[PDB]
RNA sequence: UACGUUCCCGGGCCUUGUACACACCGCCCGUCAAGCCAUGGAAGCUGGGGGUGCCUGAAGUCGGUGACCGCAAGGAGCUGCCUAGGGUAAAACUGGUAACUAGGGCUAAGUCGUAACAAGGUAGCCGUACCGGAAGGUGCGGCUGGAACACCUCCUUUCU
RNA sequence: UUAAAGGGUCCGUAGGCGGUUUAGUAAGUCAGUGGUGAAAGCCCAUCGCUCAACGGUGGAACGGCCAUUGAUACUGCUGAACUUGAAUUACUGGGAAGUAACUAGAAUAUGUAGUGUAGCGGUGAAAUGCUUAGAUAUUACAUGGAAUACCAAUUGCGAAGGCAGGUUACUACCAGUUUAUUGACGCUGAUGGACGAAAGCGUGGGGAGCGAACAGGAUUAGAUACCCUGGUAGUCCACGCCGUAAACGAUGGAUACUAGCUGUUGGGCGCAAGUUCAGUGGCUAAGCGAAAGUGAUAAGUAUCCCACCUGGGGAGUACG
RNA sequence: UAGCUAGUUGGUAAGGUAACGGCUUACCAAGGCCACGAUGGGUAGGGGUCCUGAGAGGGAGAUCCCCCACACUGGUACUG
RNA sequence: UCGGGAGAAAGGUCGCCCUGAGCAAUCAGGGCCGCAGUGAAGAGGUCCAGGCGACUGUUUAUCAAAAACACAGGGCUCUGC
């Protein structure tokens, strides 16, 4: 998981409002693309139980967001699940 | 604890296992001796207690303790137990009323005849 | 928080254990009740409603006598908690401290106390009691 | 003859540790040997209810037939479903008992050793592995819930 | 905490609890009315048996339930608003924080070559052991394995276990602060998942030192031990298995309050003094505690959630 | 004691019973209960009440009254 | 040894005619016949416990088919072309 400063303004200009960096959308987004690309390095590191831990902590964060997602805006959730390929 | 606790588990309430068990919950019961012998305390007492092995109507087999001086109590003998139990033989937890259908009373007892069923001279 | 009642009741029973002057307690409308219901019973010596903060705040001034001050303030306890509510109609009312003490009670009318309310026939919620 | 108190014995004071207090000539541990008590395992033996799958199925209600009684109804006689009872097969639960066997609690305190309690004379304990008549010994890791001792080799600074 | 009792540690499902303001309903809560809550029995009062027991009458009680009418302070639900909680982003930094791959020196062991002769080693003293087949000792080179002196410590990091020669790559986490951003998105968490010292087990390598078991020597009345000489598994590596510790701070996780003195770690503001957050030690006041002690990093005063305790032995034993 | 139920769950038409109803039959679908304890095992008639206790609670269900089940052990129907 | 044991064990129907539901098949109702309806022939007896050998397999043509041999697996030792 490389973020760079570009990369993470990108990430939330994709979802909109660069300058909103604690929209749960953006956060979602931000979660996922670095729970994908660490979920790789732990495919070269299956030993590295640190990083697998706080993969599982990430995890944590966006089932969280997830679930308050759910429990406010019930078309949000489904809009953002289907965008980003999440809940199985 | 906790109310939620609480709420989930409550408190556990034991049974209070009782003292005398092989006689059924009865106040007396019946029963016939097959050994009639003497024991030893445990310490520091020194004496030669008269315990007879019983057997209940029940089918229970029972250690009792022969009380005052003075008895029959021959191999084959009609007694009733009772109960209470003696902090000197290791396994004698029931007595004898003195009195019942086949054993004997006492003689030349005179304070305490409520018990020992003595007669009053 | 869990009890923004119970917090109340806690920074004024050890800033009377500590023999402090004023306390400084976030606001709220209980709060402001309760502290306008301990006034008006004497517990307290003043307060004040201070604004300029996105909550605001209430300034209380503790009570001490003029001479072996012994706080008025022994005992400021609840009975109803967020782990268990206490209710009780007017008829069940607590007899705190043998009618030397007052439990606020909150009632359908407003926030009173367990014998201002008991005149009034009206039940309610026992929030806390002060000896 | 006595340099001297480092050792042997006895006594005094301060601190320290103790599972001792009739007070270390204390307390206490384990195996083996002899009795009594209750509870497990075990080749087998013997039962008790309830369930299920089949066969047979009394009476009785309800259907079919009814070439025989009757003038019509209806009935006699066969017969079908349901179901108490009986038989059978394999399991499940549970009680009693059994050659032999493992461990536990007491008894008079028998035999062998002294493992722990003082730094208990090899500090103790925990997890684990191996070994030994027995308490136990040793290897690896961890704790102080251990005692006695318990301050230091460099002395002072420039952007390398 | 030491008497029985904090799970080895985190994540998290069901569940439990809910920062401020505001609008609506009135489910919980409160009040009134109607119905019911049989009789008998208990209690109160009053009458008849000469008193009492007993009997008659009345009230209260029957803590409850159904329908209906009101109040809206608190909890629940729906809607809206806010930033203090929480999270994200930006800048300064922080570390033995992980996984993988390379590399260095000291020391021990072995081998080759040179020199050289009678000892070496060990203990409270000895012996077993290696040695005239040239040991111990010394010089040079080579081989191989494990661990990293000084720095170095009540330091630091990690949820815990734990992490120490040096370098790189791939990650993770934390702290402070001028920012910007979402707006309760939070705490705990039974079943459950993951990690989890050492020892142990399986397969394939490696094996310098140490060394369970074992073999000799020694002490002893005996020595299956302490002591000495050797030594297999193991300790190491690559995939796995179990999931146990005095896994200890014998002290569960949050939040908020309540005196000080004195070091130290990483930040901010400071020309210095010094001040303010985030961690880490010592003394002690009040307060707690049976006492020892604890004491702002509480065992002080409160609230929420989880686990555990109920005399000793039998017993963490028997059965499943 | 972690799975249970196969007329079992719902529906469509008949037979019915005093009366609705899988109460029964024919057909279609696979449903229904379960950690807030199904299922299985042990025990037990239930209540007004009695004893005790400051109260909250705890322990029993004789005699009096109300409801339910039974009549040697089981099954079935008639009269009404 | 999770593959088995197992076709475990223990049971029910099978003929002819008619009607209906049916995808040909088959099923559901009735009726008839006989001592008997897979009416003849062909087709596993099963269970319990112990010894030996893991198993399939091979062996004395012409008196021994086995607990013997072999076997996959385990070990020691030799061998640098």
């Amino acid at each position: 998981m490389y973020l760079t400063k570009e990369k993470k303004e990108e990430i939330f200009a994709q979802h909109g409002d660069a300058k909103n960096t604690g929209k749960a959308e953006g956060q979602i987004a931000l979660f996922t693309y670095r729970i994908s690309h660490l979920t790789e390095h732990l495919k070269k590191n299956r030993h590295d139980y640190n990083t697998e831990r706080s993969l599982v902590l990430l995890v944590g964060k966006r089932r969280a967001l997830l679930d308050y997602l759910k429990r406010k805006d019930i078309n949000r959730y489904r809009e953002i699940i289907k965008v980003l390929n999440i809940r199985k | 604890p906790t109310i939620q606790q609480l709420v989930r588990t409550g408190r556990t309430q034991i049974t209070k296992k009782s003292k005398s068990v092989a006689l059924d919950s009865c106040p007396q019961r019946r029963g016939v001796c097959t050994r009639v012998y003497t024991t030893t305390p445990k310490k520091p007492n020194s004496a030669m207690r008269k315990v007879a092995r019983v057997r209940l109507t029940n089918g229970n087999e029972v250690n009792a303790y022969i009380p005052g001086e003075g008895h029959n109590l021959q191999e084959h003998s009609i007694v009733l137990v009772r109960g209470g139990r003696v902090k000197d033989l290791p396994g004698v937890r029931y007595h004898i009323v003195r009195g019942a259908l086949d054993t004997s009373g006492v003689a030349g007892r005179t304070q305490r005849r409520s018990k020992y069923g003595a007669k009053r001279p | 928080y869990t009890d923004p009642i119970a917090d109340y009741l806690t920074r004024v029973r050890n800033a009377v254990a500590a023999n402090h002057k004023v306390v400084e307690i976030p606001a709220s409308n209980l709060k402001k009740e309760i502290t306008k219901i301990l006034f008006d019973q004497g517990y307290i010596l003043s307060y004040k409603f201070e604004q300029n903060t996105v909550q605001g705040s209430i300034k209380i001034a503790l009570k001490y006598d003029k001479d072996t001050k012994e706080p008025v303030i022994k005992d400021i306890q609840r009975i109803s908690k967020p782990g268990l509510r206490k209710y009780a109609g007017a008829a069940k009312l607590p007899r705190i401290l043998n009618g030397l003490g007052i439990a606020i009670v909150s009632t359908s009318k407003g926030l009173m106390t367990g014998k201002q309310a008991k005149q009034l026939n009206v039940g309610g919620e026992v929030i806390c009691y002060v000896y």
